[PDB]
RNA sequence: CCGAACG
RNA sequence: GACGAGCUGAACGCGAAUAUCUCUUUCGCCUUUUACUAAAGAGAUCCGCGAGUUUUGCUCACGCAGUCGCAUCUUUUUGUGGGGCU
């Protein structure tokens, strides 16, 4: 443990795992704490509206509805369920304990 | 057993030796025991009331509804 | 279930049919059995009774003791329950 | 566990009779009788009430239908009489 | 991140790379 | 980013 | 109605680890070629890996053996008998 430091959930890296990559790569655009990519291949202002930018974690977390030209891509950022795990610390109360 | 479908409704009952007893159900057992309210003997015409029959004297019963 | 023979459970699938029951009796009854139970206690629906002089009736509802009860006559579409498929030499 | 079914499934291969409950005759080679007294006969004849004899090659008999057995006299009933009281 | 902003490689244009912020935004 | 040969 | 560890053979197949090369292009180093960069693709190779009987090498081990060719009260194998009419 003190190597692996502690445990990994797959819940983590929703845009980090190596779809949001694909989907980085595929786009030109890459994750704050994200490596680069050098390209693969190579917008009326009146009438489209910005309320909220459109972020690169958007387009990178549905690459066909927030990007035109995307491709090669593999899925996006799909979440697994929420895990409802706690580490019991320590070895003296129940097996099966209700966590405050 | 569906006999629960039954409840409180007027059957005809047969039993052995061609007997019929026709009367509003009241309950049962799982030996199948009947007892019946207003319960009419169809041979001699008669009401007998309030009856318990036994499980293997009950070949058939029919529900006229 | 475990400890059950097959022909009864053939009898719970025949559920929702129209079959015959000939009891010891000898008369027949032609009906849509709703359910039965492992002592052949059983319930049809719509029922024609056939009596032992030709007799022809129209009940409602039948329900049978299984012990009084000779046979069933099942349709052969029901013949082709997994029991018989499966056990089946091909 | 009664005696006598455990005396009768121990018949195997016996070239017996039997009598019905309602008065058919019997003469055959008990193949096997089981725990509840049904027997499948081989090398039979039934005659059945009244009727002419009719031969079978084999033959299925329900236990309770059985009015009796008519044992060989050959019979060593004191070898077969041992272990009925044993539980296996 | 690459909020739609510049290079999309730093190889053989002659900077690390590196796109800071502006603390003069407003 | 980052170094070796040859001419 | 019933029994393996280790090696080389099997002939079929790519959990999680991945490096190299070739080709067709683009890009960048930039005098040239090697040697390289990073993109797109198309192809190989390496280092390994799993199961079937083939046994080679046990250093283990066996055969009246675990298994053979549901067991009396209303619902099941302890049946309601007997007679006789067309
Ligand atoms: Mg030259
Ligand atoms: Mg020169």
């Amino acid at each position: 443990g003190q190597l692996l430091t502690d445990f990994p959930d797959r819940n983590y890296f929703y845009l980090f795992e190596p779809q949001a990559f694909v989907t980085a790569k595929s786009l030109n655009m890459c994750i704050p704490g994200g490596p680069k990519f050098e390209p693969l291949f190579r917008n009326d202002i009146n009438k489209l509206i910005i309320r909220s930018p459109i972020r690169t974690e958007y387009k990178v977390a549905f690459p066909y509805l927030y990007n035109n030209r995307p491709r090669k891509v593999r899925l996006s950022v799909y979440h697994h369920p929420m895990s409802l795990y706690i580490k019991t610390e320590d070895p003296d109360l129940p097996a099966y304990y209700y966590d405050p | 057993p569906e006999l629960k479908r039954f409840m409180d409704k007027k059957l005809s009952i047969t039993l052995n030796a061609n007997r019929h007893v026709s009367g509003t159900l009241r309950g049962f057992d799982q030996f199948m025991n009947l007892v019946l309210d207003a319960t009419v003997d169809e041979k001699l015409k008669v009401d007998i009331g309030m009856v318990v029959i036994r499980g293997n004297s009950i070949q058939t019963i029919e529900a006229l509804e | 279930a475990k400890g059950i023979g097959i022909p009864v459970k053939l009898l719970h699938e025949a559920e929702g049919h129209v079959v015959t029951v000939e009891l010891k009796s000898g008369e027949m009854y032609r009906g849509e059995l709703c359910d039965a139970e492992d002592n052949m206690n059983c319930q049809l629906k719509d029922v024609t009774a056939t009596g032992r002089d030709g007799r022809v009736t129209q009940l409602a509802h039948l329900f049978i003791r299984g012990s009084r009860v000779r046979f069933f006559i099942i349709p052969d579409m029901l013949k082709n329950a997994p029991m018989f498929k499966r056990i089946d030499p091909k | 566990m009664v005696k006598l079914v455990r005396f009768l499934m121990k018949l195997a291969n016996e070239t017996v009779q039997i009598e019905l409950k309602n008065g058919t005759v019997i003469q055959g080679t008990i193949a096997g009788v089981d725990i509840a007294m049904n027997t499948h006969l081989k090398a039979v004849k039934l005659t059945a009430r009244g009727k002419n004899p009719v031969s079978m090659d084999h033959l299925s008999v329900r236990g309770n239908n059985i009015r009796y057995y008519i044992l060989p006299d050959s019979l060593n009933l004191d070898t077969l009489l041992v272990d009925i009281d044993k539980p296996k | 991140m690459y909020n739609g902003i510049g290079l999309v490689t730093p190889r053989g244009s002659g900077t690390s790379g590196y796109v800071q912020g502006n603390k003069f935004n407003m």
